[PDB]
């Protein structure tokens, strides 16, 4: 008997017991998920131990397959999916020191609290306070106290925890035979040993930054509209040569500029089109909402939805008799369970969503026939993706008056188009230079050529130079300023934003010329094409078994990220900002400073 | 004619055996008559081989055997002549010349348990591949790999059988199908085995 | 007097054959039959009434060219006077038929490493086949006290399946067959 004989019997022990726990544990979870008692945080908190001591226990065992002698590429993905370390390679002092500082940063991020300076009594914490505030406020003097009071109580106590964080983690990649922990992050993209698709971990800095160059012409346009028409609000604040500030952004970190449209809109004489008066008045619920998802989705080819999806998931919150997490979740139990946790209201937002979730229910139900350890996505892009590009065919006002929402006797110009363009710019555009910066200097920081005695000064000048984002205080060395975001304090990948925004206008452009459209890629309803769901479902059924350099080309014909799908759905935008910056400056001068 | 073939007591059981450990019941002396069986709800996976179910009460046959097993509802189709799998390979394997109707049902109301049906097992690991109608019931741990470990399980040393949990929540394809195997044989002996007149 | 070849090409060496539920009628006339030429295929050629030594010897009537695909293992079942699947709900020759049943396996055309599913046979029907009718029907079978409206299930199953037809079977292989019916009872 060969080794991966021996393999492939361990593999078939580890892909029938791991099915069965990982459902205990799913169940658990959802059985949590859905009545906040006691009883079910005690069963969650043994299964989920059960579960993770078995994956531990059977990724000891799957040491001792040397993995340089199997031949077969199914086996050697999911024996590389099995023989993940992580902190087993250091010592125990070690090991749980990392998980006490990182349960520590947790603590710090979800405890951590503001307080007035009027009342000491009176502060204000993170989840109704300061996000309502800086997003509905318009004063600047109150936004730069919610700015830097954050940044001071919050950001400086997590500074030590992270400069002990970074060198833990790095000796952690380093006993992994990676050369430091920006690597491991890319390790996720790694398909080396794959003919004429292969993939290196380096390859990403340069994919990512070659695709970077072609979005800021849109870019800086787009920031030229922005602060020329938050100088109108803030008189005496802004330059119209320097940058913006961080404070006036919308958000606390900048990352989305989607609470900026009650002060940027193109055209404030029409409201925004929305469906929830047209849902109200026909009595929708949300069951109806879900079967005209269902419709829509059946319609391309996917099959239609389980007996168990509509018998034991949770699509209305049953009011304060049981207490359930209000927050949206797809869920996958596996062996053909497909739930979805949803307190679904009769509003447009949830309209999509829904399509959103059915679209990763759908990808959870096309790969049932694989093995266990490659039941996921490709990579970290693809999932939310498909997700993404259902939500961008069902807000097309084609869909909304197809479906019995819009009557057919209305006017559909340009002025209503622009504000949808640029409602879809202050989400996707303005993410994009945040998120590339953030990673870079999280990549420049872990390979070591960051000091640190050379964080925040250099943080503080690459924002001037990607994003465009000036101070309006100013830092010394003690401040953390990434470490006041989640997915940087919790140990969270974040190149996955920058990823699954190309693919899903990859995704929507190759199913857009699949649908044979003439019109503009914002206006492509993909409802009634039967035959782009057969090149989708080419792409669906293959989750973790074949490169996604592979899995693109099944779709979108490239091997690559490709960024003009991505400019090819904002031109009319594009040519509409080159239009309105006749008198504006694009570009910003990085010497400016608002102190 | 009040001499009834025990067509009850193969499909109304109280319980059934597992894949590995069928049951061969033999059928003798009796008339069959085949429109008993439409009783249940729902049932269409009637793939009858050989013969044709219309001209079913019309020949009469030898000693008839049923095989009656539970398994999941994605392996029914590998009850066939010429299917590979893990059922049909190890479990239970029909011959490339079977004469007869393949009979099985959903039974998700009956065999699931919250949480847990584990008296359900199925062989997974095995050296040779099975003769067809051969019943092994054996539980000699399999060697994976070029090391003796005497008997007791570890590294390459697995149990042959393995536990189904039977949830009554797993979707379609992974329920519970009690599956009843008919074979109707024609070896040179008084025949008695045929329908009403 | 030889004036022109008939066309036993047309009705040989075609590009495809219809199935055993759709066999078609070929009617040849007005030209001089040779079988010499008959000899070109590399199994069965059993003639009833006129012996194949003599079958270039007497002067006949219009022959009735029939062509179908069937099994290696139903090369017996088609005789005058046999009963089974394909001679009771496919095609039935008369007990009085006088002609040849030629038949020759191929193992190239009609066998696909994926599946052949081009070819049907009946194996549902209310009542047997008379000689020399053909039944193209597709109406779903009744085959309890229940009617189904039109739909599928037990008591209620299509009568049209299809064959595999894998080149890899002992028996099974697919057998390109043309039979001639004559009712005559001619080179130089
Ligand atoms: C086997 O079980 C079935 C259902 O599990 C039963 O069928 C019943 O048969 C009686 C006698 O004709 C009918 O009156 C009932 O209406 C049937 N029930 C159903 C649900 O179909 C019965 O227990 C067994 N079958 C027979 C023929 O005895
Ligand atoms: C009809 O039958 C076969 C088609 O399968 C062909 O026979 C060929 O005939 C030519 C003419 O003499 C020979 O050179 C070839 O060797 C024959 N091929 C085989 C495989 O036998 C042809 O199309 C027809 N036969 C005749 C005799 O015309
Ligand atoms: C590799 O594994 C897959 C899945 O088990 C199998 O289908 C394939 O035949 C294997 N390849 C080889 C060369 O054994
Ligand atoms: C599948 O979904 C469509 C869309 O609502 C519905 O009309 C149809 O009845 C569904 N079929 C099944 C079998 O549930
Ligand atoms: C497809 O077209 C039909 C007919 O115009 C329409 O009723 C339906 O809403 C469209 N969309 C879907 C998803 O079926
Ligand atoms: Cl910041
Ligand atoms: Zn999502």
């Amino acid at each position: 008997s060969t080794i991966e004989e021996q393999a492939k019997t361990f593999l078939d022990k580890f892909n029938h017991e791991a099915e069965d726990l990982f459902y205990q544990s799913s169940l658990a979870s959802w059985n949590y998920n859905t009545n906040i008692t006691e009883e079910n945080v005690q069963n969650m908190n043994n299964a989920g131990d059960k579960w993770s001591a078995f994956l531990k226990e059977q990724s000891t065992l799957a040491q001792m397959y040397p993995l340089q002698e199997i031949q077969n590429l199914t086996v050697k993905l999911q024996l590389q999916a099995l023989q993940q370390n992580g902190s087993s390679v250091l010592s125990e002092d070690k090991s749980k020191r990392l998980n006490t500082i990182l349960n520590t940063m947790s603590t710090i991020y979800s405890t951590g609290k503001v307080c007035n300076p009027d009342n000491p009594q009176e502060c204000l914490l993170l989840e109704p306070g300061l996000n309502e505030i800086m997003a509905n406020s318009l004063d600047y003097n109150e936004r730069l106290w919610a700015w830097e009071s954050w940044r001071s109580e919050v950001g400086k106590q997590l500074r030590p925890l992270y400069e002990e964080y970074v060198v833990l983690k790095n000796e952690m990649a380093r006993a992994n035979h990676y050369e430091d922990y920006g690597d491991y992050w890319r390790g996720d993209y790694e398909v080396n040993g794959v003919d004429g698709y292969d993939y290196s971990r380096g390859q990403l800095i340069e994919d990512v930054e070659h695709t970077f160059e072609e979005i800021k012409p849109l870019y800086e346009h787009l920031h030229a509209y922005v602060r020329a028409k938050l100088m109108n609000a803030y008189p005496s604040y802004i330059s119209p040569i320097g940058c913006l500030p961080a404070h006036l952004l919308g958000d606390m970190w900048g990352r989305f500029w989607t609470n900026l449209y009650s002060l940027t809109v193109p055209f404030g004489q029409k409201p925004n089109i929305d469906v929830t008066d047209a849902m109200v008045d026909q009595a929708w619920d949300a069951q109806r909402i879900f079967k005209e998802a269902e419709k829509f989705f059946v319609s391309v080819g996917l099959p239609n939805m389980t007996q168990g999806f509509w018998e034991n998931s949770m699509l209305t919150d049953p009011g304060n008799v049981q207490k359930a997490v209000c927050h949206p979740t797809a869920w996958d139990l596996g062996k053909g369970d497909f739930r979805i946790l949803m307190c679904t209201k009769v509003t447009m937002d949830d309209f999509l969503t829904a399509h959103h979730e059915m679209g990763h229910i759908q990808y959870d139900m096309a790969y049932a026939a694989q093995p266990f350890l490659l039941r996921n996505g490709a990579n970290e892009g693809f999932h939310e993706a498909v997700g993404e590009i259902m939500s961008l065919s069902a807000a097309t006002p084609k869909h909304l008056k197809s479906i019995g929402l819009l009557s057919p006797d209305f006017q559909e110009d340009n002025e209503t188009e622009i504000n949808f363009l640029l409602k879809q710019a202050l989400t996707i555009v303005g993410t994009l230079p945040f998120t590339y910066m953030l990673e870079k200097w999280r990549w420049m920081v872990f390979k070591g050529e960051i000091p640190k005695d050379q964080w925040m000064k250099k943080w503080w000048e690459m924002k001037r130079e990607i994003v465009g984002v000036v101070e309006p205080v100013p830092h010394d060395e003690t401040y953390c300023d990434p470490a006041s975001l989640f997915h940087v304090s919790n140990d969270y990948s974040f190149i996955r934003y920058y990823t699954r925004t190309l693919y899903q206008f990859q995704f929507q452009e190759a199913l857009c010329q699949a649908a044979k459209h003439e019109g503009p890629l914002h206006k492509c309803d993909i409802s009634n094409s039967t035959e782009a769901g057969q090149k989708l479902f080419n792409m669906l059924r293959l989750g973790k078994s074949e490169p996604w350099t592979l899995a693109l080309e099944n779709v979108v014909g490239a091997k690559n990220m490709n960024v003009r799908p991505l400019l090819n759905y904002f031109e009319p935008l594009f040519t509409w900002l080159k239009d309105q910056n006749k008198n504006s400056f694009v570009g910003w001068s990085t010497d400016w400073s608002p102190y | 004619i009040t001499n009834l073939c025990p067509f009850d007591e193969v499909f109304n059981a109280t319980r059934f055996a597992s894949v590995y450990a069928w049951n061969r019941k033999r059928i003798s002396n009796c008339v069959a008559d085949y429109s008993v069986l439409y009783n249940l709800a729902p049932f269409f996976t009637f793939k009858c081989y050989g013969v044709s179910p219309t001209k079913l009460n019309d020949l009469c046959f030898t000693n008839v055997y049923a095989d009656s097993f539970v398994i999941r509802g994605d392996e029914v189709r590998q009850i066939a002549p010429g299917q590979t799998g893990n059922i049909a390979d190890y479990n239970y394997k029909l011959p490339d010349d079977f004469t007869g109707c393949v009979i099985a049902w959903n039974s998700n109301k009956l065999d699931s348990k919250v949480s847990g049906n584990y008296n359900y097992l199925y062989r997974l690991f095995r050296k040779s591949n099975l003769k067809p109608f051969e019943r092994d019931i054996s539980t000699e741990i399999y060697q994976a790999g070029n090391k003796p470990c005497n008997g007791v399980a570890g590294f390459n040393c697995y149990f042959p059988l393995r536990s189904y949990s039977f949830r009554p929540t797993y979707g379609v394809g992974h329920q519970p199908y009690r599956v009843v195997v008919l074979s109707f044989e024609l070896l040179h002996a008084p025949a008695t085995v045929c329908g009403p007149k």
